[PDB]
């Protein structure tokens, strides 16, 4: 059983900033796609920008629970 | 039976007043008379913060 869950929680770390980019992306995409007046854009802009930095932050995650997998000792 | 009525009250010999209400009330009945299914309807509303441009 300790195959399964190890290969679980890898493949979930290493899938977390595809899912950041790719769902969260289609969302943004949704909202671009329907808004378009001016006054909701200047407010949308942000929210694409805490994205980007959200997308950063489970990028450094996967990366800390990926070496820490990944590390043998001999 | 030689007029195309009703009752013998063919209505007041006066026209009526303006009246906001009454108004509201005709054009209401007219709607419900006529029950159509896509009046009011806006499918495209010029953008700005005003709710309506123009008028
Ligand atoms: C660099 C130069 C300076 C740049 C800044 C200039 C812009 C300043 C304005 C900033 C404020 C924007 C408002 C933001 C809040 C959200 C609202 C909104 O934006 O919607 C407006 C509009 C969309 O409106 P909408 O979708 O129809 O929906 C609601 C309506 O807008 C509105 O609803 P409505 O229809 O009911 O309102 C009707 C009425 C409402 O307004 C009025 O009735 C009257 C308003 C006038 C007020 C006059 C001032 C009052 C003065 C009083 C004091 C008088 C005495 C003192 C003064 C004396 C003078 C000597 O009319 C208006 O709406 C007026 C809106 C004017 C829009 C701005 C026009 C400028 C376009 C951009 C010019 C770019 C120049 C070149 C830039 C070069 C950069 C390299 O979008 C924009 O205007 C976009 C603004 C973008 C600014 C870009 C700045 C440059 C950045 C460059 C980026 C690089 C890429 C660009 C591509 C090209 C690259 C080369
Ligand atoms: C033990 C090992 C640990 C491994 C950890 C792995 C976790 C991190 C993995 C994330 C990889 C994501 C990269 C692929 C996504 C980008 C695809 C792409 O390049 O698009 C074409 C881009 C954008 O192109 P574009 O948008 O201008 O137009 C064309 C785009 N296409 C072709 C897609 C239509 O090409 C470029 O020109 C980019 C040049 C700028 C540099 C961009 C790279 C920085 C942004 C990504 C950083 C991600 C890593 C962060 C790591 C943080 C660690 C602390």
């Amino acid at each position: 059983r300790f195959y399964f869950m190890y290969m679980a929680r890898t493949t979930f770390q290493a899938v977390r900033p595809l899912l950041a980019f790719s769902v969260f992306g289609e969302v943004m995409k949704l909202v671009l796609a329907t808004m378009s007046s001016g006054l909701f854009s200047f407010l949308f802009s942000f929210v694409l920008a805490f994205e980007v930095f959200y997308f950063f932050l489970q990028c450094y995650i996967s990366y800390t629970f990926l070496t820490m997998f990944f590390t043998v000792l001999f | 039976h030689l007029y195309n009525v009703d009752s013998t009250d063919l209505g007041s010999a006066v026209a009526p007043v303006r009246s906001k209400e009454q108004l509201d009330r005709v054009a209401d009945s007219l709607k419900a008379d006529l029950n159509l299914p896509g009046y009011g309807h806006i499918p495209y509303k010029w953008e700005s913060l005003r709710p309506n441009p123009g008028a």
